[PDB]
Protein backbone atom coordinates (compact mmCIF):
# COMPACT_ATOMS: atom_id res chain seq x y z
CA UNK A 1 0.00 0.00 0.00
CA UNK A 2 1.49 3.32 -1.09
CA UNK A 3 1.93 6.24 1.23
CA UNK A 4 0.57 9.41 -0.32
CA UNK A 5 -0.92 12.85 0.40
CA UNK A 6 -4.63 12.44 1.13
CA UNK A 7 -6.48 15.70 1.70
CA UNK A 8 -10.05 16.96 2.04
CA UNK A 9 -12.69 15.05 0.16
CA UNK A 10 -10.06 12.54 -1.00
CA UNK A 11 -9.06 11.84 2.61
CA UNK A 12 -12.71 11.12 3.69
CA UNK A 13 -13.19 8.97 0.57
CA UNK A 14 -10.14 6.94 1.68
CA UNK A 15 -11.60 6.65 5.21
CA UNK A 16 -14.79 5.31 3.65
CA UNK A 17 -12.74 2.72 1.62
CA UNK A 18 -10.86 1.47 4.67
CA UNK A 19 -13.55 1.69 7.34
CA UNK A 20 -16.84 1.15 5.44
CA UNK A 21 -19.67 -0.18 7.59
CA UNK A 22 -17.54 0.18 10.73
CA UNK A 23 -17.92 3.97 10.34
CA UNK A 24 -15.27 6.60 11.04
CA UNK A 25 -14.59 9.92 12.58
CA UNK A 26 -13.11 12.83 10.59
CA UNK A 27 -11.97 15.39 13.13
CA UNK A 28 -9.19 17.51 11.61
CA UNK A 29 -9.38 20.29 14.29
CA UNK B 1 -3.85 14.96 13.84
CA UNK B 2 -5.11 13.17 10.78
CA UNK B 3 -4.29 16.24 8.56
CA UNK B 4 -0.71 16.31 9.70
CA UNK B 5 -0.33 12.57 9.40
CA UNK B 6 -2.00 12.04 6.05
CA UNK B 7 -2.38 15.29 4.12
CA UNK B 8 0.67 17.45 4.94
CA UNK B 9 2.83 14.38 5.54
CA UNK B 10 1.98 11.02 3.84
CA UNK B 11 0.12 7.95 5.01
CA UNK B 12 -1.21 4.65 3.60
CA UNK B 13 -4.24 2.76 4.43
CA UNK B 14 -2.92 1.24 7.78
CA UNK B 15 -2.72 4.62 9.45
CA UNK B 16 -6.22 5.43 8.16
CA UNK B 17 -7.55 2.46 10.09
CA UNK B 18 -6.86 4.39 13.25
CA UNK B 19 -9.88 6.62 12.56
CA UNK B 20 -12.39 3.72 12.05
CA UNK B 21 -14.93 3.01 14.78
CA UNK C 1 -32.24 22.48 -1.11
CA UNK C 2 -33.33 19.40 -3.00
CA UNK C 3 -33.85 16.20 -1.04
CA UNK C 4 -31.12 13.62 -1.22
CA UNK C 5 -30.79 10.00 -2.25
CA UNK C 6 -27.26 9.12 -1.12
CA UNK C 7 -25.76 5.64 -0.93
CA UNK C 8 -22.21 4.50 -0.11
CA UNK C 9 -19.41 6.98 -0.71
CA UNK C 10 -21.87 9.60 -2.02
CA UNK C 11 -23.14 10.14 1.56
CA UNK C 12 -19.58 10.74 2.75
CA UNK C 13 -19.10 13.32 0.00
CA UNK C 14 -22.26 15.08 1.09
CA UNK C 15 -21.19 15.10 4.77
CA UNK C 16 -17.90 16.69 3.70
CA UNK C 17 -19.72 19.40 1.73
CA UNK C 18 -22.07 20.12 4.72
CA UNK C 19 -19.40 19.98 7.49
CA UNK C 20 -15.99 20.42 5.85
CA UNK C 21 -12.99 20.96 8.07
CA UNK C 22 -15.31 21.22 11.06
CA UNK C 23 -15.25 17.45 10.80
CA UNK C 24 -17.99 14.88 10.95
CA UNK C 25 -19.00 11.38 12.04
CA UNK C 26 -19.96 8.67 9.51
CA UNK C 27 -21.96 6.24 11.60
CA UNK C 28 -23.81 3.34 9.91
CA UNK C 29 -26.19 1.39 12.11
CA UNK D 1 -30.05 5.78 11.19
CA UNK D 2 -29.11 8.49 8.72
CA UNK D 3 -26.87 6.29 6.63
CA UNK D 4 -29.71 3.85 6.02
CA UNK D 5 -32.34 6.50 5.56
CA UNK D 6 -30.43 8.39 2.90
CA UNK D 7 -30.00 5.28 0.85
CA UNK D 8 -33.35 3.45 1.23
CA UNK D 9 -35.48 6.58 1.46
CA UNK D 10 -34.50 10.20 1.01
CA UNK D 11 -32.84 12.58 3.45
CA UNK D 12 -32.16 16.28 3.89
CA UNK D 13 -28.94 18.29 4.02
CA UNK D 14 -30.50 19.71 7.23
CA UNK D 15 -30.38 16.25 8.76
CA UNK D 16 -26.74 15.84 7.75
CA UNK D 17 -25.77 18.93 9.78
CA UNK D 18 -26.47 16.90 13.00
CA UNK D 19 -23.41 14.78 12.16
CA UNK D 20 -20.81 17.57 12.05
CA UNK D 21 -18.10 17.89 14.83
CA UNK E 1 -23.42 24.62 6.72
CA UNK E 2 -19.68 25.32 6.55
CA UNK E 3 -18.16 27.83 4.22
CA UNK E 4 -15.23 26.34 2.35
CA UNK E 5 -13.15 26.52 -0.84
CA UNK E 6 -14.98 24.63 -3.59
CA UNK E 7 -13.09 24.42 -6.87
CA UNK E 8 -13.30 22.62 -10.21
CA UNK E 9 -14.86 19.20 -10.16
CA UNK E 10 -15.61 19.57 -6.44
CA UNK E 11 -17.53 22.81 -7.11
CA UNK E 12 -19.75 21.17 -9.82
CA UNK E 13 -20.29 18.16 -7.53
CA UNK E 14 -21.53 20.59 -4.86
CA UNK E 15 -23.82 22.26 -7.43
CA UNK E 16 -25.23 18.82 -8.23
CA UNK E 17 -25.84 18.16 -4.46
CA UNK E 18 -27.68 21.45 -3.95
CA UNK E 19 -29.54 21.77 -7.23
CA UNK E 20 -30.15 18.15 -8.36
CA UNK E 21 -33.12 17.73 -10.69
CA UNK E 22 -33.58 21.51 -10.89
CA UNK E 23 -30.36 21.62 -12.95
CA UNK E 24 -27.65 24.28 -12.79
CA UNK E 25 -25.36 26.44 -14.79
CA UNK E 26 -21.57 26.38 -14.31
CA UNK E 27 -20.23 29.45 -16.07
CA UNK E 28 -16.90 30.44 -14.48
CA UNK E 29 -15.86 32.80 -17.36
CA UNK F 1 -14.15 7.02 -27.20
CA UNK F 2 -16.21 4.38 -25.46
CA UNK F 3 -19.93 4.98 -25.09
CA UNK F 4 -21.16 6.15 -21.73
CA UNK F 5 -23.62 4.97 -19.12
CA UNK F 6 -23.76 7.93 -16.72
CA UNK F 7 -26.29 8.43 -13.93
CA UNK F 8 -26.51 11.13 -11.22
CA UNK F 9 -23.29 12.88 -10.26
CA UNK F 10 -21.28 10.78 -12.73
CA UNK F 11 -22.84 12.74 -15.62
CA UNK F 12 -21.77 16.01 -14.01
CA UNK F 13 -18.22 14.69 -13.70
CA UNK F 14 -18.23 13.79 -17.36
CA UNK F 15 -19.55 17.24 -18.39
CA UNK F 16 -16.72 18.80 -16.39
CA UNK F 17 -14.12 16.62 -18.14
CA UNK F 18 -15.60 17.49 -21.61
CA UNK F 19 -16.15 21.25 -20.99
CA UNK F 20 -13.98 22.27 -18.03
CA UNK F 21 -13.60 25.95 -17.27
CA UNK F 22 -15.46 26.75 -20.47
CA UNK F 23 -18.47 25.96 -18.34
CA UNK F 24 -21.54 23.88 -18.99
CA UNK F 25 -25.27 23.46 -18.40
CA UNK F 26 -26.69 20.49 -16.44
CA UNK F 27 -30.28 20.38 -17.59
CA UNK F 28 -32.52 17.43 -16.56
CA UNK F 29 -35.88 17.23 -18.27
CA UNK G 1 -33.00 14.81 -22.84
CA UNK G 2 -29.32 14.03 -22.41
CA UNK G 3 -29.52 13.52 -18.68
CA UNK G 4 -32.16 10.82 -19.11
CA UNK G 5 -30.56 9.26 -22.13
CA UNK G 6 -27.18 8.80 -20.49
CA UNK G 7 -28.71 7.01 -17.58
CA UNK G 8 -31.46 4.84 -19.17
CA UNK G 9 -29.61 4.18 -22.41
CA UNK G 10 -26.08 5.09 -23.40
CA UNK G 11 -24.68 8.39 -24.64
CA UNK G 12 -21.58 9.77 -26.31
CA UNK G 13 -18.96 12.27 -25.16
CA UNK G 14 -19.70 13.93 -28.54
CA UNK G 15 -23.25 14.56 -27.38
CA UNK G 16 -22.01 16.06 -24.11
CA UNK G 17 -20.05 18.73 -26.03
CA UNK G 18 -23.41 20.35 -27.01
CA UNK G 19 -23.85 21.31 -23.34
CA UNK G 20 -20.67 23.36 -22.91
CA UNK G 21 -20.82 27.24 -22.51
CA UNK H 1 -18.39 35.10 -10.47
CA UNK H 2 -18.89 31.69 -8.95
CA UNK H 3 -15.06 31.06 -8.91
CA UNK H 4 -14.41 34.22 -6.98
CA UNK H 5 -17.28 33.60 -4.60
CA UNK H 6 -16.72 29.93 -3.89
CA UNK H 7 -13.25 28.79 -4.93
CA UNK H 8 -10.87 31.72 -4.30
CA UNK H 9 -13.03 33.03 -1.47
CA UNK H 10 -15.33 30.64 0.50
CA UNK H 11 -19.01 29.81 0.23
CA UNK H 12 -21.54 27.34 1.70
CA UNK H 13 -24.44 25.71 0.16
CA UNK H 14 -26.81 28.81 0.27
CA UNK H 15 -24.69 30.77 -2.16
CA UNK H 16 -24.51 27.70 -4.42
CA UNK H 17 -28.28 27.80 -4.73
CA UNK H 18 -27.88 30.93 -6.78
CA UNK H 19 -26.65 28.86 -9.73
CA UNK H 20 -29.63 26.39 -9.75
CA UNK H 21 -32.24 26.70 -12.47
CA UNK I 1 -9.62 -3.65 6.15
CA UNK I 2 -13.26 -4.09 5.25
CA UNK I 3 -14.08 -6.09 2.14
CA UNK I 4 -15.01 -4.16 -0.95
CA UNK I 5 -17.94 -3.96 -3.33
CA UNK I 6 -16.60 -1.75 -6.13
CA UNK I 7 -18.23 -1.19 -9.51
CA UNK I 8 -17.27 1.16 -12.38
CA UNK I 9 -15.24 4.24 -11.49
CA UNK I 10 -15.26 3.31 -7.78
CA UNK I 11 -12.79 0.47 -8.52
CA UNK I 12 -10.46 2.92 -10.25
CA UNK I 13 -10.60 5.20 -7.21
CA UNK I 14 -9.69 2.29 -4.98
CA UNK I 15 -6.75 1.26 -7.22
CA UNK I 16 -5.47 4.84 -7.01
CA UNK I 17 -5.69 4.80 -3.20
CA UNK I 18 -3.86 1.40 -3.03
CA UNK I 19 -1.17 2.16 -5.68
CA UNK I 20 -0.99 5.94 -6.10
CA UNK I 21 1.86 7.38 -8.13
CA UNK I 22 3.41 3.92 -8.31
CA UNK I 23 0.84 3.47 -11.05
CA UNK I 24 -1.55 0.67 -11.81
CA UNK I 25 -3.34 -1.34 -14.50
CA UNK I 26 -7.14 -1.28 -14.89
CA UNK I 27 -7.83 -4.46 -16.81
CA UNK I 28 -11.45 -5.61 -17.34
CA UNK I 29 -11.89 -9.08 -18.78
CA UNK J 1 -10.94 -11.08 -13.29
CA UNK J 2 -10.65 -8.54 -10.49
CA UNK J 3 -12.83 -5.95 -12.16
CA UNK J 4 -15.71 -8.42 -12.40
CA UNK J 5 -15.15 -9.93 -9.00
CA UNK J 6 -15.22 -6.62 -7.18
CA UNK J 7 -18.52 -5.72 -8.72
CA UNK J 8 -20.47 -9.03 -8.76
CA UNK J 9 -18.97 -10.40 -5.55
CA UNK J 10 -16.67 -8.73 -3.07
CA UNK J 11 -12.91 -8.21 -3.20
CA UNK J 12 -10.03 -7.24 -0.94
CA UNK J 13 -7.66 -4.29 -0.95
CA UNK J 14 -4.97 -7.02 -0.72
CA UNK J 15 -6.07 -8.30 -4.11
CA UNK J 16 -5.91 -4.80 -5.59
CA UNK J 17 -2.20 -4.54 -4.68
CA UNK J 18 -1.45 -7.15 -7.43
CA UNK J 19 -2.45 -4.51 -10.00
CA UNK J 20 0.06 -1.81 -9.04
CA UNK J 21 3.07 -0.94 -11.36
CA UNK K 1 -13.17 18.89 -25.87
CA UNK K 2 -11.35 21.28 -23.52
CA UNK K 3 -7.72 20.92 -22.65
CA UNK K 4 -7.21 21.13 -18.91
CA UNK K 5 -4.97 20.10 -16.00
CA UNK K 6 -5.87 16.55 -14.98
CA UNK K 7 -3.97 15.26 -11.96
CA UNK K 8 -4.02 12.31 -9.57
CA UNK K 9 -7.39 10.76 -8.90
CA UNK K 10 -9.00 13.14 -11.42
CA UNK K 11 -6.59 11.97 -14.13
CA UNK K 12 -7.42 8.23 -13.53
CA UNK K 13 -11.14 9.10 -13.44
CA UNK K 14 -10.71 10.73 -16.87
CA UNK K 15 -8.86 7.61 -18.12
CA UNK K 16 -11.81 5.53 -16.93
CA UNK K 17 -14.25 7.86 -18.83
CA UNK K 18 -12.32 7.63 -22.09
CA UNK K 19 -11.14 4.03 -21.99
CA UNK K 20 -13.83 2.18 -19.99
CA UNK K 21 -14.05 -1.54 -20.74
CA UNK K 22 -10.95 -1.34 -22.94
CA UNK K 23 -8.92 -0.81 -19.73
CA UNK K 24 -5.93 1.49 -19.30
CA UNK K 25 -2.51 1.81 -17.85
CA UNK K 26 -1.59 4.59 -15.38
CA UNK K 27 2.19 4.65 -15.20
CA UNK K 28 3.33 8.12 -14.14
CA UNK K 29 6.93 7.03 -13.26
CA UNK L 1 4.94 10.98 -19.55
CA UNK L 2 1.24 11.22 -18.85
CA UNK L 3 1.89 13.59 -15.85
CA UNK L 4 3.86 16.00 -17.96
CA UNK L 5 1.37 15.84 -20.80
CA UNK L 6 -1.84 16.10 -18.84
CA UNK L 7 -1.25 17.35 -15.29
CA UNK L 8 1.66 19.83 -15.45
CA UNK L 9 0.79 20.81 -19.02
CA UNK L 10 -2.81 20.41 -20.34
CA UNK L 11 -4.53 17.72 -22.36
CA UNK L 12 -8.04 16.79 -23.56
CA UNK L 13 -9.60 13.51 -24.01
CA UNK L 14 -7.80 12.60 -27.35
CA UNK L 15 -4.41 12.46 -25.72
CA UNK L 16 -5.89 10.36 -22.89
CA UNK L 17 -6.84 7.73 -25.45
CA UNK L 18 -3.17 6.98 -25.83
CA UNK L 19 -3.17 5.20 -22.46
CA UNK L 20 -6.16 2.87 -23.26
CA UNK L 21 -5.48 -0.79 -23.95
ZN1 LIG M 1 -10.05 16.46 -6.05
ZN1 LIG N 1 -21.05 6.45 -7.76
Amino acid sequence: FVKQHLCGSHLVEALYLVCGERGFFYTPE
Amino acid sequence: GIVEQCCTSICSLYQLENYCN
